RNA sequence: GGACCUGGCGGUGCUUCAUAUCCCUCUAGAGGAGCCUGUUCUGUAAUCGAUAAACCCCGAUCAACCUCACCACCUCUUGCUCAGCCUAUAUACCGCCAUCUUCAGCAAACCCUGAUGAAGGCUACAAAGUAAGCGCAAGUACCCACGUAAAGACGUUAGGUCAAGGUGUAGCCCAUGAGGUGGCAAGAAAUGGGCUACAUUUUCUACCCCAGAAAACUACGAUAGCCCUUAUGAAACUUAAGGGUCGAAGGUGGAUUUAGC
């Protein structure tokens, strides 16, 4: 019951991203230094790009939760700026005011 | 209760930012918003744990909406035994 | 701080279209709140994956999903004692074949757990959010069954089962199962020898003096097994003597006198089946008047805790036997020793609680000063209880000896928002009281300011099954009321609802309404009061006839009035 | 999803387009306006499509003197009131796509000659009941504008009399 | 038939009565129960601002009606049974250094929610002059020499700050273990420090 | 019709009277004060207390005040039962705008027979609520020509009490410098303490009563700590103006700014701590010389929509 | 998760405890749409083969 | 022009309230706000969720109370409390409002696992501020 | 067809004006060069939308994959959803805006005039207008009374957007839906905006304003090209930073034009 499949679609890619987050940081840990040698960090350099393309956090896009736009995006609250002003403008967002000086 | 207070009024802070006006096009035109934070704070001195506690209690309960509280607590302890004299 | 007497209590809603007016409106509005909260809870049972999630830190146990379905489908010793604390009752016995058919070993301490389910409940199902008379242990029932198959029984075998009999009202059979457990050289326990004196004299309806040397041999048993009574056990003593009201006076003050030796501090409800045994309707009541006496002053300046479910009872109890005696200073007693600590909780339930202080404040009222009387009236009155009818009557009658009729126009307002706007017996008794007497015209003014507002009253009624009914006195005060007042020219319209409805005028309110005429100097007028009178043949017509004709008259009117007769 | 769900006002506010660039110049046939519909209007609270009886709420709280339970009404019973219902809205519909025969006058789309009744009362206890008005023209005025351009408007010619030899007329 | 409100309980309310038995705890503004003719609003050309029956801004409003200043003093004269009485001997601040030379900062935050976790609270930082420790020239000038910017020459105060455990009182007890290797190696002399 | 306006007769407001009073016993009661002496300004202050409103409008916010501040003045019923005007200029329309001016004709009439600082004209605004009625521009001035015309006149005694309702005052601030409190240090030098603001920088000057003309600006020599000659012509100008160089020691310490704003700053505050030791005359001439006025030039701010304060993107 | 949101509020309005105005409104859309042909067809069995 | 959060101008006919007869360039100056939380405070954290509850508790009372409500819910946090204010019309029965109210607050409470309660205020008719 | 009314227009008149404005007048710029960036053409198997003022570093406070809607190939069928659609229509709409607005109008309800035509409605030594309400104004915010923000009605341009989301109507439903792998988004040319420069009021260094050098074919001047390294990331000739190499045009810009008290 997501606004779309793009919403959908990164939802699922969030959730492979949490379950491989730990193999993931503990390969390139390997990857990342100049002590190992190379023959062991060409082995993880295959290793940790045949896990599927969804656990990459590079593909996670942070729509927002109520139109899935995936620009103009506001991270603290999670919304447009189309639906952070409509509960703005009518003042439902305790402390936000329009702003003159 | 008989505590020893004093009150003064740190500079408020004012966060603003942007945003387009319009659904589509019309990037000249925008809005902007801000967050208003007012602070108090209150400086108690030569408290106890028990005073501090209920004291804490009670106003911290009555907090009203809308009105955050950061508590600094500054306890008075003494040297550890080992810190006393040196090990030779 | 202390409790705000001008509110309803704190559980409504402090709105004065959401506050109840009525009683019945003070419970009707609990039990739809309460069946908002078993409408969410069976929608947070049935549908949990919704609720599931818990944002809370710290947790939070008791805001989350319950389980009942079980979760082990196998069959082993495990997965029945799982079914045993859901109170799968059904399931249990059904599953308990299946186990002993395949011939596993089953623990002594898993089949005295099943026991106890079924030797509590009798074999039938817990009540359920969604899916009195005659005995309810049927003889076709799994608690006799699974007991004959089980190989050995030790003592808590039988115990469970002995409760359970009584429970389900079958006391002959336990006793029957009782002189088993002795064959077999064991000992009862105390709840097992409690249960035991209840089925004994409510097995037969014998003389007391029978059942008192029957009941003395279970306590002299209960001696040579080493066996300590407890509270309970003392408590269902009394509570069994209540039938036998005369006889057991005396015996059971020793039951009482047996209890603080051995030390068992009474409880509440101790004290409870003490008076209402010793309470009976009797006019002289010299009994019972010493005994409430002794008590109060023992369970003076005490605080209690519960021990018995009786207790609750006792403060009922007190205040009716002290309503019966008609004694003020008791009272205050009772409802001093509710107030220490926190025994406010041991008041009862609604249906208590409105009847301790429905029999308080009309003793209140009778008995004292009217102006502390209207203390108690404004603090008690909504915030502890709304009242019932007979108290707004009993309220009335202290005014009217106090000589205190201006507080009358105050009484029927609060009726008004009490839900008694509508009582008959309640309009009877204001109007005559108002009317009875002439009073100063400030005071007679305000006086037909609540007769035009209960007037409309039977003018718009809520039932309207029947044809709007008069009585006859309230038309006739209603009226007369108006006259005094000054509103004569409202008088004259109300003389047509007399005959209307066949209401007979009072001859005062006649008499009257000749000052009037006078005063007004209008014959026609005057003749309209002979012409009804007329139509009712009263005897004072034709004495008052003639003297109407003397004074004020005309006379064309004369000849006239004559023949109508 | 349930965030993208707006309210009735709002939903029917876009479908009627009542206030739009076609509505402003004669720029919408009238051969079919959209009509709004009260979706609420019969239903009860607490009666849904599983048919569970709610004490308090969907049925009395209290039953022979006690409390009722949480029950749930049977599918042949329950059959029986959602097609009963429909009754309800089937009729709204056609009753409202009747017609009031008005009275014709000289014509059938003609104005002239229909009756608008008695005039207003008047504030200082002022009634005209004895008098009849009857429309003779309605024509429809256009002004060009300096900002709208071609604004329509309404000229209305009436008389109004009581039958006994008072009579007059306005625009 | 149609049920009829009843009238407010204001009137019935005295002028000398019990104000906080009626607003004993924190409670939105309820007109039926405040006793003033209190009113809300922007006024509209000739006209005069709302009144408290049906208004919204009087209900956005935290209200202290519950912390009336006689209820104040009548809450705080019972939750004197709690309080303990700070030891006299401890006049000024300069008398507090030389008994405990020790202050330990620990913060709580108040934030509104379900959830009450927050990890700025697992941060403590402790406090100490070197001239309340017992060290000589070669302990104090080595001690300076490993804790680098935490000692500040201008005040003579060693400020450790540990945020490294999720606890705040793992992080206390690492902070006292810090403080007692920096003392017992400031006092070690090893063979490497002859070629100062 | 829904909208009528909201008419308060006089039962209404009498009504009114008795729940501002009773209300007011009651708010005496929460905060434990004495009802009877128990003021405007408490209420004020209780209410904002037990209501607190950050609105910025001060008429959004919570108030409990007498109905006769609140409501407006309602022009009352203008006939009796028989429905006569009781007044003969009813028909008129501004029967007590004409009621006056037919009172200010007659008495310039009588005086043909028989024959100011401080104060200004009563506005327009102010005229109709003397009246209740409302005025057009044009009508005032012809209010305003006729009281001037009996001014100009030899008027009687009573005349002057006449024309004085309608002459409001006005509170003019003397526009003179507030001279500081000379102390005296420890050793007894006296001297005067002063603050200035530049745009974002902030000065504190103690002016010695007597010295060497020696400037010290946080702790240095002003001349190392201006180095451009501009910043130094600043620090002159006010001693240069009461020709008195070279006769004052100055301490000062400035923060924030920069160095044109950090001048400026000290420049107001020796000015206005060298006016206590001069004569009232040479403060007026330092004032009508804009040395003891604040600067209230600041920064603009740059708006969404532009690339500057002011400065409009390129139109295409 | 909008399967919890959107879940919840579907039960609780066959329930009769929620009133959702929006599928109301489109429940009423897709009704007169039947009585005018234009119903959805069976899946596989289209207007295409 | 402008549109946002504003009753345009009719005939006359057209009721408004306080809080809808105000545009968006007043919030802070002659109206409040209906929801008070710490979220957004400088340095204040789940701003973000405090939001999500809002929008979703708005529409639960719209369709829980369907034709009840008179104004705009005033959502107020304390600590782990949560304190929904409303203003509600009379045509329902008080039976009903009491099912109301223990129904919401514990499915709410259940939900959001923190204590909820609710505060109807009744008024005869919606409160009418002026005429646009 | 005749004669009027309103409105618009006029290379229509008089008079008075424009304060960053129409023109002249003050200052820095644009168009000239290189680069960055957008658009249009062209091209490609390979999106969409805005597009005189009021488009053109516009939606995007942002595209290596993802985003993604595009193309090619393969795959699935009650399918995350009591389905779904970024399918058409912004000339059905809500919603949010632009614009005139750097305006002062707007208007209900009455009244009167014109013989009761569309229409119109002022003169203060006053001759038919009165007016709630909307706006302006006033209040408020920011450092005041100033100024700047904000606000700014009704209307206009069927202005913009169905691709924020929602939605009326028509259409698709083994496909106009959904998923996976790979991939393109270039530059003959023209144009808009911007950055850096053509230097000596400069260049480099020290300092942060009392200095010493440089200074035209090893000068000024690239954020470009080429090579390497590093950072992020699963993935970089590719994005960004830095270093090295390189040392071009350009020598002050035609017609015209922008902003600012
Ligand atoms: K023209
Ligand atoms: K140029
Ligand atoms: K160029
Ligand atoms: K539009
Ligand atoms: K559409
Ligand atoms: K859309
Ligand atoms: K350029
Ligand atoms: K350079
Ligand atoms: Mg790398
Ligand atoms: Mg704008
Ligand atoms: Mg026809
Ligand atoms: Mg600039
Ligand atoms: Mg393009
Ligand atoms: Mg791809
Ligand atoms: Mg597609
Ligand atoms: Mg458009
Ligand atoms: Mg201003
Ligand atoms: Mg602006
Ligand atoms: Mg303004
Ligand atoms: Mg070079
Ligand atoms: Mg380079």
């Amino acid at each position: 019951h997501y606004v779309d499949w793009r919403m959908w679609r990164d939802v699922k890619r969030r959730k492979m991203a949490y379950e491989y987050a730990d193999e993931r940081l503990r390969i390139n840990s390997l990857r990342k230094n100049t002590i190992l040698p190379k023959i062991l960090q060409d082995v993880a350099d295959e290793e940790i790009a045949a896990l599927p393309r969804d656990s990459c956090p590079v593909r996670i896009r942070n729509r927002c939760v109520m139109t899935s736009r995936p620009r103009g995006v506001k991270r603290r609250w999670r919304l447009s700026r189309i639906v952070f002003r409509h509960l703005a403008d009518h003042g439902q967002l305790s402390g936000i005011q329009r702003a003159t000086w | 209760l008989g505590i020893s207070i004093k009150v003064h009024e740190p500079p408020r802070k004012i966060e603003r930012f942007t945003l387009l006006q319009s659904v589509h096009i019309y990037k000249k035109h925008r809005v902007q918003y801000e967050m208003r934070t007012l602070y108090r704070c209150l400086e108690l001195e030569h408290l106890t744990g028990s005073t501090a506690d209920v004291y804490l209690e009670y106003i911290q309960r009555n907090l009203p909406e809308g009105v955050a509280m950061e508590v600094t607590k500054t306890q008075l302890e003494q040297l550890p035994e080992h810190i006393k004299e040196p090990i030779w | 701080v202390n409790r705000d007497t001008t509110a309803v209590p704190y559980v409504f809603q402090d709105d004065p279209y959401l506050m109840p007016a009525s009683s019945l409106e003070s419970r009707s509005f609990l039990l739809a709140k309460k069946s908002g909260e078993n409408v969410a809870k069976f929608i947070i049972n049935s549908y949990p994956k919704y609720f599931q999630k818990d944002i809370a830190e710290p947790h939070i146990p008791c805001l989350m999903p319950e389980y009942f379905e079980p979760q082990i489908k196998d069959i082993s010793e495990a997965a029945l004692k799982e079914r045993i604390e859901l109170r799968k009752v059904k399931a249990s016995v059904d599953m308990f074949d299946q186990l002993l058919q395949a011939g596993t070993t089953v623990s002594l301490e898993t089949t005295n757990s099943l026991l106890d389910l079924l030797c509590y409940y009798g074999d039938q199902e817990p009540s359920t959010d969604y899916h009195q008379f005659g005995v309810t242990w049927r003889a076709k029932n799994n608690a006799e069954r699974i007991f004959s198959l089980m190989p050995e029984k030790n003592e808590h075998s039988y115990c469970t089962m002995i409760r359970g009999m009584v429970k389900h009202r079958a006391y002959e059979q336990a006793l029957n199962l009782y002189t088993e457990l002795l064959n077999n050289r064991l000992h009862a326990d105390v709840y097992t020898f409690n249960a035991l004196i209840e089925a004994t004299v409510c097995a037969i309806n014998e003389k007391f003096e029978e059942k008192w040397s029957k009941i003395l041999e279970l306590l002299r048993h209960m001696v040579a097994q080493k066996v300590k009574p407890n509270l309970q056990t003392f408590n269902t003593i009394l509570k069994c003597l209540r039938r036998f009201h005369v006889f057991a006076r005396s015996p059971a003050l020793q039951v009482l006198r047996e209890m603080k030796a051995i030390g068992i501090e009474p409880s509440l409800a101790t004290y409870h089946h003490i008076i209402r045994l010793f309470d009976q309707p009797g006019d002289p009541l010299k009994r019972s008047s010493f005994i409430i006496y002794d008590i109060m002053n023992e369970l003076m300046g005490k605080r209690f805790s519960p021990k018995d479910p009786d207790d609750d009872k006792f403060f009922q109890s007190a205040m009716s036997i002290c309503s019966s005696l008609r004694d003020l200073e008791l009272a205050y007693q009772v409802h001093g020793l509710l107030k220490t600590g926190d025994n406010w909780k041991f008041i009862g339930p609604d249906q208590h609680r409105n009847f301790y202080y429905s029999k308080f404040f009309d003793l209140i009222c009778l008995m004292e000063q009217i102006d502390v009387t209207l203390k108690w009236y404004e603090d008690l009155i909504p915030s502890a209880y709304f009242p019932h009818s007979q108290t707004m009557i009993h309220l009335l009658q202290a005014l009217d000896v106090a000589n205190r009729l201006e507080v009358i126009p105050k009484i029927w307002k609060d009726s008004k928002e009490y839900g008694h706007t509508f009582r008959s017996d309640l309009r009877e008794e204001i109007l005559m009281l108002m009317a009875r007497d002439k009073h100063p015209p400030e005071l007679q003014v305000a006086f037909a300011d609540c007769a035009a507002d209960i007037k409309s009253a039977y003018e718009s009624q809520p039932i309207r099954q029947t044809a709007q009914d008069w009585p006859a006195t309230s038309l006739n005060c209603i009226a007369i009321l108006f006259l005094r007042a000054g509103r004569t020219q409202e008088a004259w319209k109300m003389l047509g609802l007399f005959r209307k409805h066949n209401k007979i005028p009072r001859s005062e309110l006649l008499n009257e309404l000749m000052d009037s005429a006078k005063v007004s100097n209008s014959p026609s007028q005057a003749i309209e009061v002979v012409e009804l009178a007329s139509a009712f043949s009263l005897p004072i017509c034709e004495g008052l006839t003639q003297r109407v004709m003397s004074d004020f008259a005309i006379n064309q009117e004369q000849k006239e009035a004559l023949s109508n007769l | 999803s349930f965030f993208t769900k707006l309210t009735a006002d709002e939903l029917w506010k876009g479908a009627l387009a009542e206030t739009g660039a076609g509505a402003k110049k004669g720029r919408g046939k009238r051969t079919k306006k959209k009509k709004r519909k009260d979706l609420n209007r019969g239903q009860i609270i607490g009666e849904g499509r599983y048919g569970f009886l709610w004490p308090g709420l969907n049925v009395p709280l209290m039953k022979n003197g006690a409390v009722q339970t949480i029950a749930q009404r049977s599918k042949e019973e329950q059959e029986k009131v959602e097609a009963d219902m429909i009754q309800q809205r089937e009729e709204w519909d056609r009753k409202k796509k009747m017609k009031v025969k008005r009275e014709r006058g000289w014509s059938g789309n003609s104005w002239g000659g229909i009756s608008l009744g008695p005039p207003d009362p008047g504030p200082c206890g002022e009634t005209y009941e004895d008098f009849d008005t009857r429309i003779l023209e309605v024509r429809n005025v256009f002004t060009m504008t300096a900002k709208e351009g071609r604004k329509k408007s309404i000229r209305v010619l009436v008389a109004v009399g009581n039958g006994k030899g008072a009579a007059g007329f306005s625009i | 038939p149609r049920r009829k409100a009843l009238p407010p309980r204001t009137e019935k309310m005295a002028v000398d009565q019990d104000w906080p038995s009626v607003y004993p705890v924190a409670a939105p503004f309820k007109p039926s129960a405040v006793p003033l003719p209190v009113r809300m609003g922007y006024p509209v050309k000739k006209g005069v601002p709302m009144a408290k029956e049906g208004n919204l801004e009087l209900l956005k409003i935290p209200n202290f009606l519950h912390l009336t200043p006689v209820a104040i003093k009548k809450h705080c004269e019972a939750l004197k049974d709690f309080c303990t009485e700070w030891p006299a001997a401890l006049d000024s601040d300069e008398k507090c250094e030389k008994h405990f030379p020790i202050e330990i900062d620990s913060t709580d935050y108040v934030s509104s929610g379900p959830s009450v976790r927050n990890p700025r609270a697992r941060v403590v930082v402790l406090r100490v002059k070197l001239s309340s420790l017992n060290l000589d020239d070669h302990a104090k000038k080595k001690l300076i020499k490993l804790v680098g910017e935490r000692y500040c020459k201008t005040t003579d105060v060693l400020t450790i700050k540990t945020d490294r455990c999720p606890l705040r009182r793992q992080n206390y007890d690492y902070a006292v273990y810090l403080l007692t290797v920096l003392y017992h190696e400031s006092w070690n002399t090893e063979e490497w420090e002859k070629s100062k | 019709p829904t909208s009528k306006r909201e008419t308060y007769t006089e039962d209404f407001i009498k009504k009114q009277i008795e729940e501002f009073n009773i209300g007011k016993r009651h708010l005496a009661n929460m905060m434990g004060e004495d009802p009877e002496t128990f003021t405007q300004e408490d209420i004020d202050r209780a209410i904002a207390y037990l209501f607190p409103s950050g609105l910025f409008e001060k008429r959004a916010r919570p108030v409990m005040k007498h109905p006769e501040q609140i409501f407006p003045r309602q022009r009352a019923i203008q006939w009796g039962e028989d429905g006569r005007p009781f007044h003969y200029l009813f028909y008129t329309g501004k029967q007590s705008y004409y009621s006056l001016m037919h009172d200010v004709y007659g008495m310039l009439l009588n005086l043909e027979k028989h024959q100011v600082i401080g104060s200004r004209w009563l506005i327009k605004e102010e005229l109709e609520e003397m009246l209740v009625e409302k005025l057009s521009d044009l009508d005032y001035m012809q209010f305003i020509r006729l009281l001037e015309k009996l001014l100009t006149s030899q008027c009687g005694a009573a005349e002057e009490e006449f024309v004085q309702r309608f002459r409001r005052s006005v509170t003019l601030e003397s526009k003179k410098q507030l001279i500081e409190p000379v102390q005296y240090d420890e050793q007894g030098m006296a001297f005067s303490k002063s603050e200035g603001k530049r745009k974002t920088a902030k000065a504190e000057a103690i002016v010695y009563k007597h010295g060497s003309g020696r400037i010290k600006v946080n702790g240095i020599d002003y001349q190392l700590y201006f180095p451009i000659t501009q910043d130094r012509e600043q620090l002159m100008f006010p001693f240069h103006f009461v020709d008195r160089l070279g006769k004052h020691d100055v301490t000062c310490t400035v923060s924030g700014g920069g160095r044109s704003a950090q001048a400026g700053a000290i420049r107001l505050a020796m000015a206005k701590a060298l006016c206590s030791f001069v004569t009232e005359d040479e403060v007026e001439w330092m004032r009508q010389a804009g040395l003891l006025t604040t600067d209230p030039r600041v920064r603009e701010r740059k708006k969404p929509g532009q690339e500057g304060a002011r400065r409009k993107f390129t139109w295409k | 998760n909008h399967h919890t949101y959107a879940e919840l509020m579907q039960t609780l309005r066959f329930l009769g405890l929620y009133r959702d105005e929006h599928q109301d409104f489109m429940d009423e859309q897709k009704r007169l749409k039947k009585l005018r042909g234009k119903e959805k067809p069976k899946k596989g069995e289209g207007k295409r083969a | 022009k402008n549109r946002a959060a504003r009753v345009r101008v009719s005939k006359g006919d057209k009721p408004v309230t306080y809080e809808e007869a105000h545009a968006p360039h007043y919030i802070a100056h002659r109206k409040g706000w209906l929801s008070l939380h710490t979220g957004n405070l400088d340095g204040e954290d789940h701003a973000a969720e405090r939001t999500v509850e809002d929008v979703f508790l708005r529409k639960f009372m719209w369709g829980t109370f369907p034709g009840c409500l008179a104004d705009q819910l005033v959502l107020k946090r304390r600590g782990n409390q949560l304190e929904i204010c409303a203003v509600v019309l009379r045509q329902l029965s008080p039976h009903k409002y009491y099912f109301l109210v223990g129904y919401s607050e514990t499915l709410l409470s259940y939900f959001y696992k923190c204590p909820v309660r609710l505060h109807l205020q009744t008024v005869p008719s919606k409160v009418v501020y002026k005429y646009l």
